[PDB]
């Protein structure tokens, strides 16, 4: 059994700047394309008391904030302030009349009401009436930062046990695809400690701890990237616009049939996904494994294409596809009828097992190393997770386990080349600074976008910006 | 040859930096010497400092370096050695030792490990490797809480085990039509017989199993005449989806059978369980972890409560011409050994937080030694093969991160 | 307090006015309800030589007259006293010169052999279909086809117990050859009873009650009433609608919306709809108001077509509740055809509510039991004229709710119910469970599962029988 | 009127191996019971919202506490119980300042799906721990039957039939299974009062607390063989068992027996039916 261990990918920050550390990096060499004046205005949208305490983070954000421990430095970095070394070389601002303020008693009729789903229903309609006022020419806000007071995310949001669906409304995807046709990205934000918020079930009381200097670093990075923002750039060494990561994915609407329908996510080597609303899905058995005919596939696949052509003038030379169901032989048949009609002959097919129970085992308390590949006759064992040399530790707790790659018959690259580059699709972060996420972008997105568009009735046109969907 | 030539440079080069006020670490080896780490230490208490210099010892008997004469000579650096350090920004000297006259020269390379300065020029007068050189090695250290500098991982690699063992096959595997649909329509049949067991399949009106069905009571739940004994190669290694499908739940079935003894099959949590066999009673499994025997608590009562007993997935999954059980080890709750908790999925998520990696490893382990061990004399129909360990390349500095690493207690499998 | 009827054996009228609960002895005493001179059914037959010939050989020893073998029951065991002076369906069954085909023990012995269940159905599937179409070019044109495959051949197409997984032989024939337009009935040919409409027994183990049920049911197949359901009223006639889903295997596995409007004569008209709804995660099938207001006004127009004539009371009969879209679509489409008369069941099959009486004998058939607006109904128990209970296992009654929407009380409504389950096309035994439109539903959706969505399909029952 | 009685009867005024002549059965009516019992809510039932969507999800937090009980219901972040939750574990699983003790029937009787849902679903948690002494709850199976008490031992269940009283082995050894009296629960709505259904069944374990291997096919054996008397006694004692476990929080009344305008001729069938034998359950 064939194994290697992958040097962690390496990034382009800018003035030909590589570091395999998204936040190091920037420390180093800034952004990949800054222009003078560079800033992003931000809005938000909270109580007195949160909009105040937003202003006072921003603040100590821009006068920069120490490490809480430098033992593990890489880890818990320093933020080096928004001044002489800001990392983004850009400005993080709340212009003049870009805040919109909840009041007193809107936050306390949402807490009252009795059914979950009628809580979420109007939370909903409040922040997007509230966000429709900020975006009616009061400003023009890149992005939009919602800071919810702790009792209202509690009650909007479900807790889990600290050891530890569809039956609830989900506010933050019922707000995201609520809010979608207003052209702004929105980041919700817990007012104390000014991490992210609603996108996973909380605990069912908040501690009051810190380091700030980490969610200093992923705030900003949050903020930069949904205002349109390229941090860095990946596969350095390859041309970049020649390869594209083309992510197809499915969500199950609730209502009508529970008909599943076709995604696509696809990404550059500068981190930007857009994402497309293909046909709806066949089933293979009693409504479940979706998948795609073959005319739905290429038609899918030449929507995907020409979006990318629309936004980067050029074509692709060569697309990567990604799944993480088998590719059915009508899928294989329409993604090769697309490409070879646009003139695309270098193509790669790629089926990414989440769920694989295969793991392979090092003797000691120390996981194995991220970046670990091992053989299996065609079927590539990928360690995303595990131990970091750059951080000096295993940054989780429970073990990791790693992806399985199949790549199609159809292929024309070894198992080896997809692997790395599957690697190097993890380090594309919208919501943390640490580089070691499980799984690559295209797919990613496709969870994050599914949990939204089954909110928005089909036929429905949607925004390709993918940064809308963050 | 290189190799011992190689821990005698080490060893001159190592006897000197201990007489620096340095402490040496081991890390590999290399073509014609050794890789390690220099770290300042606390003259009086012996503790580590914190500031690193790499140190890479190129050792030769005898031999006369380039262009050398009394005074100096030049040397030519190799590539593949100093990129072992590429990406750390640790500081890099090389240090030359020869056997012939004893004679230590060092020179500080980390511009070579990020250029194309191969070729290097040593000064014999002030190219001197000795205890005298405390003050100049001290000030090309770099401290290890500087950003952006990391310890790489060890260029000697490691082993590892998968949770795969290759299965072995009858040569023989029985066809047979049968009167009932599926196996769950033909079990009343059966249990109308003696003789009976349940490591066949029946699905689409076709049977399999490994053992002749009409030798035993299953012979009233086949079509005997139809009954025909195949070569198991064809039936279990060719592309009909039905072949494949019912080769995985023949296999399942037959090692349900083959482990019962152990362990038992839950079948709506698809999960193998240590049994108990006494209520709110614990009890234990040897097995051979390494070269030493080992006993793990696979039953384990809380007194009133519960009961926990270890648990484990099995897939079977073909790879070239071959099939494998893979073995996903957990957890299963009962209140008392048998009836079932109304609540798992609590304790599950209780016991599973705490889980590391010595203990995922050390169930893979014991799990695969009792289906290996069911083969040998404990009716016996598949033989368990375990696989060579993984040579991977680059191995975890396990014994530095537990120095340094804040979190390493963390890591341990309490 | 709670309300109690034991509702009559209800009654049916056979010919000249003739009245009796129970269709065989109806039939011996007054023949069916409008016959006619020279009344033939011509009975084609596909088998073996051996089979064709032994089907001939039970059809002449029927004609000649079979005795009862346990006389101390004799209603539920009655002679069958033949096609004679004495013959119950007053009307000839022939097997016409040249409406016979034969399979070869060639081709037996091939289907036997096929190594895959679902590959020997298709086959022995299509092969049937061959010799079916072959017997309607010829000038024969018979009015049901017995189809008497030999035992081992249905031993391998027929599932032993003591769905969807494997093909079902009889269901697939029945689509495939609906559009031959012919009713066919598939017999066992040694005891020349119904086979393949449920699951064998492993190993193979009274002939005058076989024989009622053979005619009895080649006299439906071919489009003859043996006799009608007596209303309690002579001013309108009512038509019962059963509203039922069956779902698609490929595709997207969407259900299909299906109607069974019968008529007070026991003729059946199959209708599909559109596409249903569904609740969650593709189950609990329902009809928009649109969609259940199109399918009510297509059952009544084929109803129209057949019978010249639009009924004036409605019932609209449903195995799940009335979803409160369901029930404004099908007010839609009555109002507006004037029918002012309409009742909503929704018939619970598998309820646990059950009353028990003192003995070893289970409660009487149409035993009702109104609980504050649910109906309890036996339709299965103790049943005198039979003087014992039918069966073994306890029975257990249905569940009749109605929709308020509906206008007749609840205990008339269970009586209705009650006289809906001796429309009966498979045996002449009159103690069955389910009421004729629920019993078509489940039989109409195993067979147009097989047919893609959009084709037209026969709109007579007796094809899908 | 006339001669009514013999209306079908086909009987002159033959042999009686004659079809169509039939016996009319003796007029007059006789009684039977329905398996149901009515069911009396409490006055006051306890409402509140929760931080966890299901209970599910809330069992982690209520282990960490003490003085816990089960008989709760948490959906969609909405908490329902017949006991107060602040005065036991149950605190830490409720939004203790939204808890509010309202009226029973106006929770238990309205219109909305998810009122009538949880209250179906409080019931039955209700039911198992008010009768957790005799019988415990499968949830796979979903059925209620009378625990094993020592490993292959049997056990009696001693109740009234009549005003007579009698006994059941609840739990049956053979000493290479033993099979327990099962039953499910459904609760229903008719008008405005909550109704208990009980259907007897049986339960196959191997040692009294082992699950036995494929017990589906042990029960339809025992169930081939079951008749009216057997079902009706097993009605008879589970209703028993309901009214007598309050003596809690739910009480259960019997309701009055039917009466039915006809009789089955059940004494002369016993002569002139071959089949009378196979009636009996043996
Ligand atoms: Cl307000
Ligand atoms: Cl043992
Ligand atoms: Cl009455
Ligand atoms: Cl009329
Ligand atoms: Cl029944
Ligand atoms: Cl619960
Ligand atoms: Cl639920």
């Amino acid at each position: 059994l064939k194994s290697r261990v992958f040097d962690e990918p390496m990034l382009e920050f800018g003035d030909g700047g590589q570091h395999l550390d998204p936040r190091q990096g920037l420390r180093e060499y800034g952004p990949l394309q800054p222009r003078s004046g560079d800033v992003v205005h931000v809005g938000v949208i909270g109580t007195e008391d949160t909009i105040a305490g937003f202003s006072e983070f921003l603040a100590e954000t821009a006068a920069g904030i120490d490490s809480d421990n430098k033992q593990l430095i890489n880890l818990n970095p320093d933020f080096p302030g928004l001044g002489n070394q800001n990392p983004f070389r850009c400005k993080f601002v709340i212009p003049d009349g870009a805040t919109a303020t909840i009041s007193r008693r809107q936050v306390t009729e949402i807490k009252q009401i009795g059914r979950h789903d009628e809580a979420v229903r109007r939370a909903v309609a409040l922040i997007a009436d509230q966000l429709s006022a900020l975006m009616e020419s009061s400003a023009k806000p890149d992005v939009i930062v919602l800071a919810l007071p702790v009792p209202l995310i509690e009650k909007l949001v479900n807790a889990k046990s600290e050891e530890i669906r569809d039956d609830t409304l989900n506010f933050r995807d019922l707000l995201k695809a609520k809010t979608l046709h207003l052209d702004v990205p929105t980041q919700i934000v817990w007012p104390d400690t000014w991490d992210d918020a609603a996108k996973i079930p909380r605990k069912v009381k908040r501690d009051s701890n810190q380091a700030k200097a980490t969610r200093a670093w992923n705030l900003l990075n949050a903020l930069f990237y949904k205002a349109g923002k390229v941090p860095w750039r990946l596969l350095p060494d390859q041309a970049e616009y020649r390869t594209s990561f083309l992510g197809i994915g499915f969500y199950r609407d609730l209502d009508g049939q529970q008909l599943w329908t076709s995604t696509a996510q696809m990404f550059d080597e500068r981190g930007r996904g857009l994402i497309l609303r293909g046909a709806r899905a066949q089933t293979e058995t009693k409504g479940r494994h979706p998948y795609l005919t073959a005319k739905d596939a290429d038609d899918l696949v030449t929507q995907s294409i020409a979006a990318y052509k629309a936004h980067h003038k050029h074509v692709p030379a060569r697309v990567v596809v990604l799944k993480t169901s088998r590719f059915r032989p009508e899928e294989a048949e329409g993604i090769d009828s697309a490409l070879s009609r646009l003139g695309i002959e270098l193509s790669d097919l790629v089926w990414v097992q989440e769920s694989s129970p295969i793991a392979v085992f090092r003797d000691g308390n120390y996981p194995i190393l991220r970046g670990t590949f091992v053989d299996l006759k065609g079927k590539g064992l990928l360690y995303t997770r595990g131990s970091v040399p750059y951080y000096g530790t295993y940054p989780g707790l429970r073990v990791p386990r790693p992806l399985l790659l199949v790549p199609h018959e159809n292929s024309d690259s070894a198992l080896a080349r997809l692997a790395e580059e599957v690697l190097a699709l993890t380090k594309v972060n919208w919501n943390t600074t640490q580089f070691d996420q499980k799984l690559p972008a295209p797919i990613k997105a496709a969870r994050e976008v599914g949990r939204i568009l089954k909110h928005i009735e089909y036929g429905v046109a949607i925004s390709p910006d993918f940064r809308k969907y963050t | 040859d290189s190799q011992v030539l190689g821990e005698l440079g080490e060893t001159a080069v190592k006897k000197i930096v201990l007489e620096t006020g340095f402490i040496y670490e081991h890390r590999g080896r290399l073509e014609a010497g050794t890789d390690g780490l220099i770290e300042l230490r606390d003259p009086k208490s012996g503790a580590p400092l914190g500031k690193l210099l790499a140190v890479q010892v190129k050792a030769t008997k005898e031999s006369q370096y380039l262009r050398e004469t009394d005074k100096g000579f030049e040397y030519l650096l190799r590539p593949a050695d100093l990129k072992l350090w590429r990406l750390s920004n640790i500081p890099v000297i090389i240090v030359l030792w020869r056997q012939s006259d004893g004679s230590a020269y060092w020179k500080d390379v980390t511009d070579s490990v990020r250029g194309e300065e191969r070729r290097l020029q040593f000064d014999k007068a002030a190219d001197v490797f000795d205890p005298g050189c405390a003050d100049r090695l001290g000030a090309l250290t770099v401290d290890r809480r500087k950003p952006g500098v990391f310890v790489p991982p060890l260029n000697g690699g490691e082993t590892a085990i998968i949770n795969l063992l290759r299965i072995k096959l009858p040569e023989e595997i029985f066809i047979a039509t049968s009167p009932f649909g599926s196996g769950r329509d033909a079990v009343p049949e059966l249990l109308k017989h003696s003789n009976t067991r349940f490591d066949w399949v029946i699905r689409k009106r076709r049977y399999v199993s490994f053992f002749d069905p009409r030798e035993y009571g299953t012979k009233a739940i086949v079509d005997v005449d139809q009954v025909e004994a195949i070569d198991s190669d064809i039936f279990a290694f060719n592309d009909d989806l039905d072949d494949t499908n019912d080769t995985m739940d023949l296999l399942r079935r037959t090692v349900e059978r083959q482990l019962s003894a152990q362990v038992s099959y839950l079948r709506k949590e698809r999960l193998f369980y240590f049994h108990a066999v006494a209520t709110n009673k614990s009890r234990s499994y040897r097995y051979l972890a390494n070269v030493k025997e080992t006993s793990a608590k696979v039953v384990s009562a809380y007194t009133n409560g519960y009961v926990r007993h270890h648990a484990a997935t099995f897939r079977f999954e073909r790879l070239a011409d071959e099939w494998f059980v893979v073995v996903d080890p957990t957890f299963y709750f009962t209140n008392d050994g048998f009836r079932p908790h109304r609540y798992p999925e609590a304790l599950l998520a209780g016991k599973k937080r705490l889980e590391r990696n010595a203990a995922v490893r050390g169930q893979v382990v014991m799990w695969q030694h009792l289906l290996v061990e069911s083969a040998s004399c404990n009716d016996v129909l598949l033989d368990f093969e375990n696989l060579p360990v993984i040579e991977l390349s680059r191995a975890v500095p396990e014994s530095s991160w537990t120095r340094t690493d804040p979190r390493a207690k963390e890591m341990e499998s309490r």
